[PDB]
Parts: structure tokens; C-alpha cells; sequence
């Protein structure tokens, strides 16, 4: 089972301990359910590298934004056959109006002490490059076909 | 041609009302021994194993081993129409793509007869390796709910500690953590509202209390429940349907 | 000046119940021979029909016959107010543009008196041309809630067959279909928890169950419940108010 | 080091009931006369006062006056995990920045032991002068609050009247008003069940229905309620804890 | 009573099977309820050739669309006193970004086959001209004034 | 305790025993709470001379509206401490559609008989010069610090 995601870090300069960045919150229901990530997209292989759902996404979660930083960075592979584009994205000001409910601007320091996907994991080591936590299990591990 | 009659309907209504909010849909093994159905939710963390052994219905007839695919929402629904002391009867013919409900009214007065659509979809197979449990726990159903239920109001995750002493409840959350100690039952005995603990290896295991809080909709199968745990080992919620079978419950834990 | 002392104020407080859900507002004929309210559904598709006789009053006055426009919604809410065990009172004055209502608690130590604005709308009078029904359906109120409850998660459409030997109620929906059969209660007798079936030609009727689970809102008022029905001709569903009255709903079915 | 063991905490989760839906954050004030917390709503409009007197603990020590800033939230979270026939204690260290409670199950089979993470804010301290009270109403504690909640389907205001006669709830609305009157039980006597009025000087005074349908959460503590009034004075609603203290509300009144 | 309203089939090219055609769902309360039919506007006759509540109510089901194509047919008389313009509208795509819920895009044989009003029946009659099913019936029948 | 806010006096012409204007329902909850008023909003001291807020507000209550007769009229002293600055508005026609729900479009004997707060009840006063009712009070009074 292969599923193709694209994420992205929005980043906001903010005030001390900058810089800040913008995390939604998954479902309640699913795999790794209710742990913070940044936002992120669920699409085709056919279509794995399309800006639109990206954009329109970011757009829920802050409104209109002038489309003029989006920067790609490279490929999170998640061991399904999860394959997640990594992207980023710099922002001179404050967002649109607020943070709508389910979204959280923490600092460097609130985001490496917070609860996320170990697949996030390795999406935040790529954007430093360039520039005990427990997760559920799966019962495919113990029941093999 | 398969036919099975129930003289406690009540069993199947529970059993559904057990499942259909944890699995929407399934498939239904039919054939001499009785029912079985194994299905997992939809994000394979937890799985449900349905046994219904032929020898507990009032009468059974299997003439060839059958795999129905039903919609437990759909039939759950219909089994809503069947009165807590009416006489279920599951019937499927040969040829026939749905399935067959009456339920008969004890004076004799009412007959109900339902026929749901069916489906069939393509699903896996897979196998429990029935395995020695470091510890197995017993205890009041109706006490395991309470405290599933009490303890996602602290935080999402419980922590199950095992010892000879006795078995722990713990969790964590924003407004703080609690621990629910219950110990080994050893003067009290009387009915089976006690709590007996078979332990080897101390055992330490983390769960989601979201997917337990689903487990304990089968509470009025059984007055009590019995858990087994193991190290690194899916956990076993079983309920004991009354000399009949059983349905368990599979939960698998966390690590880093 | 019209005054109305009814002891069992329950059947009050339920009858609005009955109505609430179903009409808005409606307009009271009072008279010398006693209370009665007619009214259709905004979709015309339904009607109610309410008999309070007189004579089932402790005390019953009315020097003038009166036509009472009454918000049903305003009106429930007052007499939610009441309690089951209090003597109602209704009071209507010659000069007076809004209707009161006295609840008295049992040990007297509580007296509340209410006053509602009243209202006044056009509205048009209809007739029911008391006619033969083909046949006649006599069975328990509770039961017969319970079949339009059930079906209603089965369709949204219900077919009554009538027969010499029993009444039939069938549903179909997406997920299958489902018939009801009541026998004709021959062999228990005991209370009027029986079954009677007085046949004439065989009536095959098709109506809405949404309309018929508002009527069943009239449950707590009768013990049983009676189906009126003919070829091509509205359903009556029929509460007996104990030696009061009544309470009829009509409902009008399909064809091609 | 403060501890405090008491053997029927329902009383407990009755009076964090009774604050949660009006309260959402208050310091608690512990000290060798028992336990006392004071806190107006964020409307300032209404004022609860608890007092639970040492005396009324099985066991109680106080080594040091303690000011405790509780989420009255997280507390009835925690205080829902207890069983009404469960043996609360609460326990407090010198340095220790959380609360500890020990729920003790009858058997003794059932341990639980939380731990809350505790807050504190800058409170203001206020005073409630002990005047005399024109006029004190004893009444049922139910029959308060069912008056207070069918008034509230009338209007949003109700004016308590005093008399040596009796007392008398009105309300008006857009649908009409109600008067609800309570006559002194003279001849009754009885249990409690009683109405007892001791009147000085008339009075007369309108209160909101909502914050008085936030007092009568406090209902299952005691059978009985007492209401006291003045001329221009806030309302005293006092509801006695069964020779432990007692939980007062406080409410403003009106005028142009 | 008299009772104006205006109806419009929107017509979309779709793949096999085609035409596909737009569809809503009634209320589940009134004359009818229940039922699916054509997207349809009330009015009062004093304006009964206005299309701004049309295009007002196909926005709400499909979003924006260039109004270039709306075109009419003739006049839908249903036995109150129900008077139902017919109007017609295709599509040269898809709709705007998918079907809200409470639309249902079927085939010709799919519409041929599901439940609709006999005053929608005759509305279907007129756009193929210029190219056991039971209804709820009313107590006024029974019960003259 | 200091608080600063700017309400507004929606005018629309109307027909007879005109003008008519809009009024808002307070909250269910707080001080005052379940009377009528002119839309207002609240702000910081150092922001108290803003048109955004309350424009904003009045697009919630009414939708778009040509910015070309915002009118300042003076100050409404409330006895925390309550200050709010008095603006009127006037516009040539109805509003945008409707009155969302919460809106009351009442006329001068409409409104001089309805409920409102003793605040706004000097807001319709300064409004006129250029051109048994109850209130809730506060434990404050009666428990001294």
C-alpha cells in the first residue's frame, strides 16, 4: 500500500526565541492519532508534486498568502508506503487575522518538548540542514497473513 | 442451506451493539464448528475475534462452509428490532445473496422476518498464536469499564503494571495523573465479583484508552473479564459469552 | 365565562404532548358539550382530531361557545409546569383575551395560576364523514409504537396488509426489508393486551412513517391503540382518553 | 501538612457539582477550622460561599493556613473517578505545588490515589456583613427547584414576594406570566417537607432565573432550602451540608 | 393558492452513459418531502421570470459558473396552485470543485430508475422535446371545506 | 478596571414612522447580558479611536457597506470603567440581503419600548441633539474590598 503526502514548515519570525512555526493537529481516529505535525496533504502518485492542495491547506489554516517563498527541501520516506514531500515556507509578518482553533505557534524550544509523529521526526532535521516519547502501534507487526 | 436458531436473542443484540461501533463492516465464517468473525478496525490497531460455538444454539444446520460479508451498522440496526427475550433465527439458503432474521415474540403473538441486503468485499486472513500470557488477570467487568471510563477523563493513555501483588492503573494528563491499585482479592471470594491474579514476569504495558473504551461495549455479555499481557505483546481483553464462545479484543501496545 | 376543573390533570399535560410535535397552533371549540380541536399538519399530508367531553370533567361551565386560538408550543410549556398528581383549571372570561390556567398541587400546599396571551388566526373547518372501515385493528398502544419505531431504521414508508387472519406491517429500505406479523390473539385473553381483527375486505395501505411516529406520541394516554382502514381512504389511529374522549389522527396514503 | 479523611464523599462530589457550572476557577482557604472558599462569578453577579467544618471529618490536620488556587474542572474530573460510597481523603504537603485525593472503595479491594497539578491567581477578599433578614423562607429543596426551573420557560426574571401569609414566585414572558404561590404549612408539619416563613417587613424583590437555575445544582445535599431577603439586599440561598456547614449563594438584585 | 417556482436541469458531459445531470434532495418535511428533484426557487408571480435566485441557488450546489449557457425551455404546470418555469443549463466541464452533500450527478439510466416528483416527470418530458412509483397525497381530498 | 469600546447607529430610511435601525442581542452571559444594543466592540485604550473593528463588525451584522458616511458624533461614558465612543451610519437603501439572526430592524416606538442597557440609553441621546424597566447589578456593590 503506497500513499503519497506532501508537507510543509510555515515560518514566522515572531519575537524572542524565534523563529516561530505553525503545527495543525491530527485526527482522533487513525494511525498515530492526535499527535501535532505541521500541515500536510494526501494525495496520488499520479499527481506527487502538486502545489494546489498545499496551498489551499495552508490557506484553511492561515488565510490568504503571497506565494512567493514557497521552497522545496526534499523527501521524507515514513515506513503502508508512506512517501512525504518536504516543503517550506517564510512569512514576513503575523498570519492573516489568528491562529484558527487547532493551530499552534510554538518556539524551538515548545516544539522539541511537544508530542509528534516520528515521521515529523525527520521532517524538522531537513529544514536544520539547510538553513521518552511512545507511539502507537500497528497490530500487522504481531499477525502476519 | 444454513439455519440457527437462538433461543436468547439478547446474545446477538449485545454482540453487535459490541462491534458495530468499532467495526463497520466484516466477514462471517460459517460452518460446522459455529461463527467465527476476525476483522481489525480501520487503522489496524485493534482487532475483534467473534466465536460462537454451533453447540450453543437451540438448533444448527451448516451445509457448506459459508463467508458473508455484512454491514454491522445495517445489521445492527435490524437487530434493534428484536426484542431482549425473543427467539433469533439466522438463515441462509443456498442460492440466496442475503440473509435471513426472525424473530419471534415469546407469546407466540408477534413474528418478525428481516432479510438484509448483504455484501462481500475482499479481506485478509490472519492468525493469533496462542501463546503463554506472563500474566493473566480477572476481575468485574462492570469495575474494568469504570475505570477505562474514569481515567480518559485524566489523559489518552493508560499504563497497565502487573505483579504478584496486584495490577495498576495509571495515566497522565494536563490536569495531573491518578493510579488505580486493585488488589489481589483473596478474603472476599463469594461471587465471581473477585480478582485473581496469575503472575510470571512482571509486565508494562501502555495502551490507548480510546480503543479500550470500545472493548468494554461488550460489558453485558459477561460479568466478568479477564485480561492477559505479555512483554512487547498485544494485549487480550476476553468476554465470556455464556457457554457459547467468547469475543476478544486485540490491542497493540507502544514503544520508542 | 367558561370553567373547566379536571382532577386528573395528566391527561391535559399529556394530550399537548400528544399535539406539540405535530401542530403548531390550533383553534379551541368550546361548547355545552365539551371540548373539541381540529387541525391539519402544515403539509395537510395529517389531522388531529381531539374529543373532550364534558361529562369527564369534575366541574364544566361555558355560558358562550368559544373558538380559542392556542400556540400548542406555548401552551405544553405552561402546562409542563403542571404536575402529574395536580388539578388543572381552565378559565376563559367574556371580556378576557388570554386563557388561565390553575394548578393546584394534591396536599394543597402549592397553588400556581398561569395566564397565556392567546392568539387569533383564519383558519378553515373540514369534515370526516363517519363512514364503514373495511377493517378494524385493535392492539396495545406500546407495541404498536414499537413497530413504527422499528421499521423506521428499516424504511421510511409502511404497507398494512389486512386479512381475516391477521395484520401484516412491511417495510424496504437500502439495507433489505422486514414484515411484522400480529396474529390474531385467540388464545390469551387476559387484559385488552390482545390482538382483535374484525375483517371485512382485504385493505392493503401504504403511508409515511414519520407522520405516524408523531402519532404514537399519544401513547401514554391508552393502553391500546385502534387502525381504522378502507380502500383508498385515510388510516384512523384511534386513543382512547379514559371515559373523556378521545384522541384520532388521520392519514392520508398513496397511489399511482 | 494537611490532611483531611472523610467517609461519605458524596458530599465531595456533590459540592464540586454544585460549583463547576458557576465557578470555573477558586482558591480554597484551609486552616484548623475546617476548609472555606469564597469566589463571585465572572459576571460578579453571584457569589458562592463554602464552609466544611473540621468537626464534620473523620480525621483532620492542618500544620499550616494553606491557599490553594483549584480549576474547579479539573477537580470534578477528578472527583467523577470516585464512588459515592468511597472514603475521599484529601492530602497536602508543605512543599508540594499539587493536591493529592485518595479514593478508598468499601471493600477495600479498590485503591485509586490522584494527584492534581494546581494553579494560583491573584484573588480579591471580600466580606458578607451578618445583617438581619427581613424575611427567611424554609422550603423543600426540590420543590425550589422545580419552581425555578417552570419559571424559566415563563420569563427570565423572577420576583419573589414576602408576606406573613406566604410567598410568591411570579414571571412574565412573551407567551404570559405565572404566579407560583406557597402557602405556610401549617397543618401539614410532617417531615421537612415543610414551609416555614418568618416575616418582619414585606418584600419585594427580582432576580435572574439563570444564576438561580446555577444554585439548584446544589439540590442533592440537602432536602431542604432556605431563601433570606431584605429590602435592597442580595439573596441568601443557603443549603445546609449535614452537620458539616454549609453551601451559600449569593445574588443581586434589581432596580431602575 | 397559487405558487410560482422555477427549475433548471444543469447538464454536464460527464464520460459514458452521458448526459450527467445535477440533482438535490427535498426537505424532509412538507408535500413531497423526501423525494430528489431538480434544483428549484420559490417565488412570488410578481416576479416569475427572475433569474437571480436561480443562479443564486445553483452557486449554493456547483459554485461559481459562467453564466453563458442558461437557456429556456417552457412552462412545468404542476397540480395549492404550482407554476414551475423550466430553464436549462450545460456545462462544457466538471462542476467547480465537487458535489456538496446533497447532490447526486446521475446517468440517464440512473435517473430513469431512482424517485422524483410526477411534477419533475414532466419537466424531464420537455428537455428531450427541444433535444410501481408512489407519491404522498393530501388530506384535502378527503375532507372538503 | 478600564474598558474602551465604540458602538454605531445603523439608520436606514424604511417606510412610514421611519427612520429604522439596527440593533444586536448581548450575550446570554455577563454583565447586562440578554438586552438589546447598537453593534458595538471592544478595544484596548491604546486603540481606542479604530474604525476596522467596528466596520468589521457591522459586515458581520449586515454584510458589504459603501464606507462613505461613517460619522463621528461623541462619547458615551458608562459607569470597571466603560468608555464608548458614539459613531453613526447611514445608508441611502436596505441592507445587503437580510438581518442575520440577532438583527432587529425597529422603528422610533419600536425601539423606545423595547430593552436596552442604561449605557446605550445615553447613546440614542446624543444622537437626537445633532440630528418600569430593570437592570442587573453587581455584588461589588454590597461587598467592599
Amino acid at each position: 500500500r503506497e500513499e503519497y503526502s506532501a508537507t510543509c514548515v510555515v515560518e514566522q519570525p515572531g519575537a524572542i526565541g524565534g523563529p516561530l512555526v505553525l503545527l495543525v493537529q491530527r485526527p482522533d481516529s487513525g494511525l498515530l492519532a492526535g499527535l501535532w505535525e505541521f500541515p500536510s496533504v494526501t494525495l496520488e502518485p499520479s499527481e506527487q508534486h502538486q502545489h494546489k492542495a498545499l496551498l489551499q491547506e495552508l490557506q484553511r489554516w492561515c488565510g490568504p498568502l503571497p506565494a512567493i517563498r514557497l521552497q522545496h527541501l526534499g523527501e521524507v520516506i515514513h515506513i503502508i508506503k508512506l512517501t512525504y514531500q518536504v516543503y517550506s515556507l517564510a512569512l514576513d509578518q503575523a498570519p492573516a487575522s489568528t491562529a484558527p482553533p487547532g493551530a499552534r505557534w510554538l518556539t524551538w524550544e515548545e516544539f522539541c518538548n511537544a508530542a509528534v509523529s516520528t515521521a515529523m521526526k525527520k521532517v524538522f532535521r531537513m529544514y536544520e540542514d539547510h538553513r521518552p516519547s511512545l507511539g502507537q502501534q500497528v497490530l500487522d507487526t504481531f499477525f502476519q497473513r | 442451506m444454513f439455519e440457527a436458531r437462538l433461543v436468547q436473542g439478547s446474545i446477538l443484540k449485545k454482540v453487535l451493539e459490541a462491534l458495530k461501533d468499532l467495526i463497520n463492516e466484516a466477514c462471517w465464517d460459517i460452518s460446522s464448528s459455529g461463527v467465527n468473525l476476525q476483522s481489525m478496525d480501520s487503522s489496524h490497531v485493534s482487532l475483534v475475534q467473534l466465536t460462537l460455538r454451533s453447540e450453543g444454539f437451540d438448533t444448527y444446520r451448516c451445509d457448506r462452509n459459508l463467508a458473508m460479508g455484512v454491514n454491522l451498522t445495517s445489521m445492527s440496526k435490524i437487530l434493534k428490532c428484536a426484542g431482549n427475550e425473543d427467539i433469533i433465527t439466522l438463515r441462509a439458503e443456498d442460492n440466496a445473496d442475503t440473509l435471513a432474521l426472525v424473530f419471534e415474540a415469546p407469546n407466540q403473538e408477534k413474528v418478525s422476518d428481516y432479510e438484509m441486503k448483504l455484501m462481500d468485499l475482499d479481506v485478509e486472513q490472519l492468525g493469533i498464536p496462542e501463546q503463554e500470557y506472563s500474566c493473566v488477570v480477572k476481575m468485574p467487568s462492570g469495575e474494568f469499564a469504570r475505570i477505562c471510563r474514569d481515567l480518559s477523563h485524566i489523559g489518552d493513555a493508560v499504563v497497565i503494571s502487573c505483579a504478584k501483588d496486584g495490577v495498576k492503573f495509571s495515566a497522565s494528563g494536563e490536569l495531573g495523573n491518578g493510579n488505580i491499585k486493585l488488589s489481589q482479592t483473596s478474603n472476599v471470594d463469594k461471587e465471581e465479583e473477585a480478582v485473581t491474579i496469575e503472575m510470571n514476569e512482571p509486565v508494562q504495558l501502555t495502551f490507548a484508552l480510546r480503543y479500550l473504551n470500545f472493548f468494554t461495549k461488550a460489558t453485558p455479555l459477561s460479568s466478568t473479564v479477564t485480561l492477559s499481557m505479555s512483554a512487547d505483546v498485544p494485549l487480550v481483553v476476553e468476554y465470556k459469552i455464556a457457554d457459547m464462545g467468547h469475543l476478544k479484543y486485540y490491542l497493540a501496545p507502544k514503544i520508542e
